[PDB]
């Protein structure tokens, strides 16, 4: 009762049994003093005591989940961070009962804001997948890795068994594709989740877990399988998957120098050779416009859609798979995932019809059985086609070399076709950088840097966060000085179009135009449009404007525009 | 009665938040201000959600436990001026008000309420039509308008409030040796700011944070907006003055400089106003004008 | 106690600060 033991005396467990030798008075306020003992004394090398700093940020958040690390707790008072390691269940409940002693030392009538708190264990030092659970591990402390495969819907749970209740969700656990051997199928877990983790995690994500790995019988199993076989769970303790001033500077550091468009357009796509012209339309549509709405009548999208025309092996995939990992969220093939982000599509009736009431629209209507809900789109489209079987015919316009409908070529902002033309001089560039990829790329600090630098003008690190920056900070506007201007190009494009017998040049374009003018605005963080903006997104529309038609009109075009799609 | 903007109105957080003291005393422009709140509610035993919920519908006994709180928690903050005394009425069951919010109300009424020459003479029969859309407010048959004087009187606050962080955070505030200089050249609405009234709780705002940013120099300051109308910029000359809880009074001695300035001076200017202390003047002759000001010994 | 001071005093800079 009164008396206490030593922390040696803890040293030797004199029970049969290390849960019969935790669960003892003595014992149990021996273990009490220790660990609070601890988390009021654990310091930084600066002192600094860190778990003094996390309780106080606590209360600044209303929060109810304390954060310990497995480290420090390894690294004094060992025995303790062993029994934890051995007995979870009970050394969790001591530890619980401590934390809450420690934060209302610094905020008194706490309990108030939240009746208990949960202490959360981070950095355990081994792994398994899930091959490696056996019988062994039960009651043990664990740590796993996976995909979460799918998960239920959030309900209450009955605390005791006056009434009092908790959060409650399961979530499926697999083993990640790149961790399963070969010619294996991958294994599954089921997860369970309390009052403060539901809804920590999303479907397809691919996380980490620390928690009991516990087991109960089973009437079914037993009845199917024929032998005293019982069912396993994890039971989860805790779960794992901005920028400074200093970022923000060097960004605008970058941005002041000249050309920074340029260098910009060269750092996309850094494996691919050539195709200057498709790297600027994908810089373009990732990095976007502003959208605007006027309740009288209109509204106008700052998403930019991109649609490209490929012979055989001319790269598309490739640079499909570089903005997937390039951008922020993504769909490749569901657009309801691409909500704020881009959309890829590689290959190509329902499908299509989709995809046409997603371009009329900016969000998704439903109704079945009744019922009726909304969805929202609000993405980027990048596509991407094979020319009506083995090669694309340049004699012909577009609509003979497509399988589309026509307001689809309309409502696409940007239309590129790419072609395996015929040059020694360019066969032999693309056969020396081929190779010379192949080998820098080859199994067999400072070759890493070499490597790098050699492949790109930007460190890929920094234009990821650049864009990120850019995407949430910069809005940017036009200048109405000029625009007088861009009107009598309108017109005059209008007449040129019509003189020629041309299918005519539309309002969509115009808007295309000003919202490539935002988005080479945005790209250097400019918060004003300027003339080079202008002059280069009519070109850019102009140019795309003149691949679409046939040949004669095609030379008609091109030496009237001249002065818009080389000079200004 | 507590220095809290509106305290049995909106909640108890937002008395705090866009209280004029506190923002003086806890720097509520910057995160590392508003820490400090969120800080003092988990220690006051408060939790965070209720004390956002409005004061009407809030906790019965969070309402009568609150006297006794503030007496343990504010000193630990600085705070603790924030306690005194005032008049409150009530009127059968139709709940209570104060004097300190019932005069917030009818300045909002007054200020919000619904070539050259004739434009000025518009605004200025605007403002006419406000006088009786708060003289009918005082009667205790009328309690719907007043109802609408608070609801205005919110968002004048907040509104001022994202108007006073943008000048502190961009640093606009120009320290002359004399005198303190503020120019606004651009703003999300610069039209509230055409009234004297609103341009008046800005320096408010203003000067409580300069009297307690620093102990040092007690100036006189400049307050200063553009209209896209008249080209014309409306300027305000404003005092010091010592912090609440602590000796002769203090004078406004820009009355005189203006008014020497304009006997002097070529540029084209108004002084028609019953307080002197405010004026107007066009667009390109602000800098000279300022400029013969700094250069008096007047201030 | 001086060993657990520095938790004292993390608590003490909310008065301070
Ligand atoms: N600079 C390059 N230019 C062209 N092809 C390249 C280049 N670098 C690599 N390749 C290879 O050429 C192909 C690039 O085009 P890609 O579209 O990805 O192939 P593909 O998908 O098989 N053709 P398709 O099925 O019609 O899309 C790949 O097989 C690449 O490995
Ligand atoms: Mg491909």
């Amino acid at each position: 009762l009164r008396e206490e033991l030593t922390l040696e005396s803890l040293s030797n467990v004199k029970a049969n049994s290390y849960s019969e030798w935790i669960t003892q008075p003595n014992v149990s306020r021996t273990i009490a003093r220790e660990l609070k003992s601890f988390l009021l004394e654990y310091t930084d090398e600066t002192g600094r005591s860190v778990y003094g700093a996390r309780i106080r940020t606590l209360g600044e958040m209303n929060s109810e989940s304390l954060e310990v690390n497995y480290r420090h707790l390894a690294e004094s008072k060992a025995i303790l961070a062993l029994f934890l390691a051995k007995c979870p269940e009970e050394m969790l409940k001591i530890f619980d009962l401590v934390a809450m002693e420690a934060t209302e030392l610094h905020y008194p009538d706490y309990a108030r804001i939240h009746s208990e708190i949960h202490v959360r264990i981070s950095d355990f030092p081994t792994i398994y997948s899930l091959r490696e659970l056996r019988e062994s591990n039960l009651s043990s402390l664990v740590r796993v890795t996976g995909v979460v495969t799918r998960r239920t819907g959030v309900f209450p749970q009955l605390k005791y068994v006056k009434t009092v209740y908790r959060n409650y969700q399961r979530v499926t656990l697999q083993e990640a594709p790149g961790t399963v051997p070969p010619g294996r199928l991958p294994r599954h877990r089921e997860v369970i989740l309390l009052a403060d983790l539901v809804d920590v995690s999303k479907p397809g994500e691919e996380v980490e877990v620390t928690g009991i790995y516990k087991n109960n019988y089973d009437g079914n199993l037993n009845a199917k399988n024929g032998f005293p076989v019982f069912a396993t769970i994890i039971e989860a303790n805790s779960i794992k998957r901005s920028w400074t001033e200093e970022e923000e500077r060097e960004f605008r550091k970058i941005s002041r120098d000249r050309g920074i468009i340029d260098k910009i357009i060269s750092s996309m796509a850094p494996s691919i050779y050539g195709h200057r012209d498709i790297k600027t339309a994908v810089a373009c549509s990732l990095f976007g416009g502003v959208p605007k709405n006027v309740n009288g009548k209109h509204s106008i999208r700052g998403d930019i859609n991109v649609l490209l025309l490929g012979d055989p092996g001319t790269a598309k995939s490739q640079i499909l798979k570089y903005v997937e990992k390039t951008a922020h969220r993504a769909v490749f093939a569901a657009l309801v995932l691409a909500d704020k982000g881009v959309c890829l599509i590689d290959e190509f009736d329902q499908d299509r019809t989709s995809i046409h009431e997603a371009m009329e629209q900016q969000s998704i209507s439903i109704s079945k059985a009744g019922i009726v809900t909304t969805l929202q789109a609000r993405c980027s489209i990048i596509a991407a086609a094979n020319p009506n079987g083995g090669r694309y015919n340049s004699t012909l316009p577009l609509a003979q070399n497509v399988s589309l409908t026509e307001p689809i070529l309309s409502r696409f902002d940007i239309l590129c076709v790419v072609r395996d033309l015929v040059d020694e001089e360019a066969d032999e560039r693309l056969a020396t950088f081929v190779v010379d990829s192949h080998v820098r790329s080859h199994p067999e600090l400072q070759r890493q840097r070499k490597k790098e630098e050699e492949i790109s003008p930007i460190p890929q690190e920094l234009l990821m966060k650049y864009i990120h920056y850019a995407r949430t900070k910069i809005y940017p506007k036009l200048h109405q000085m000029d625009m007088d201007k861009v009107s009598r190009v309108y017109a005059d494009l209008r007449r040129e179009s019509i003189s020629t017998g041309s299918f005519p040049i539309t309002v969509r374009h115009l808007e295309s135009i000003l919202r490539i003018a935002e988005s080479f605005a945005k790209m250097r963080l400019s918060e004003f449009v300027s003339s080079y903006d202008l002059d280069r997104a009519i070109k850019v529309v102009v140019d795309s404007f003149v691949d679409a038609q046939k040949v004669s009109v095609r030379r008609q075009l091109r030496r009237s525009f001249a002065i818009y799609t080389l000079g200004h | 009665d507590y220095y809290l903007f509106l305290l049995r109105h909106s909640s108890l957080y937002d008395s705090f938040y866009y209280s004029n003291y506190v923002n003086a005393k806890l720097s509520l422009w910057n995160e590392n201000g508003k820490k400090r709140l969120h800080k003092m509610f988990a220690r006051m035993g408060i939790p965070l959600s209720t004390a956002q919920e409005t004061w009407l519908y809030m906790d019965h006994s969070i309402k009568r436990e609150l006297g006794i709180i503030f007496d343990k928690n504010l000193d630990r903050y600085g705070l603790q001026d924030i306690i005194r005394d005032g008049f409150v009425r009530t009127l059968g069951y139709r709940g209570s008000i104060s004097a300190s919010e019932f005069v917030e109300a009818l300045t909002a009424l007054l200020e919000v309420g619904n070539n050259s020459a004739q434009k000025l003479t518009n605004l200025r029969k605007r403002w006419v039509s406000n006088f009786w859309l708060s003289w009918d407010a005082l009667d205790d048959r009328k309690v719907e308008l007043l109802n609408r004087g608070i609801q205005l009187a919110q968002d004048l606050q907040r509104a001022i409030f994202n108007t006073g962080v943008a000048i502190l955070e961009k640093k606009l505030i120009k320290h002359l040796r004399i005198y303190r200089l503020c120019v606004l050249q651009d703003g999300p609405d610069l039209d509230l700011y055409r009234n004297p009234l609103t341009l008046l709780r800005l320096g408010n705002w203003l000067i409580e944070c300069c009297a307690e940013s620093e102990d040092k120099q007690l100036l006189p300051m400049v307050l200063a907006s553009i209209d896209e109308n008249t080209d014309t910029y409306l300027v305000a000359g404003l005092t010091p003055r010592y912090p609440r809880g602590l000796k002769k009074p203090i004078l406004n001695n820009f009355s005189m400089a203006f008014q020497q300035i304009t006997a002097e001076t070529d540029a084209k200017v108004r002084i028609d106003n019953f307080e002197s202390s405010i004026i107007e003047i066009r667009r390109e002759d602000l800098s000279p004008f300022l400029e013969k000001l700094t250069l008096s010994g007047l201030l | 106690n001086p060993k657990s001071s520095a938790f004292f005093e993390s608590m003490v800079e909310d008065i301070i600060e």
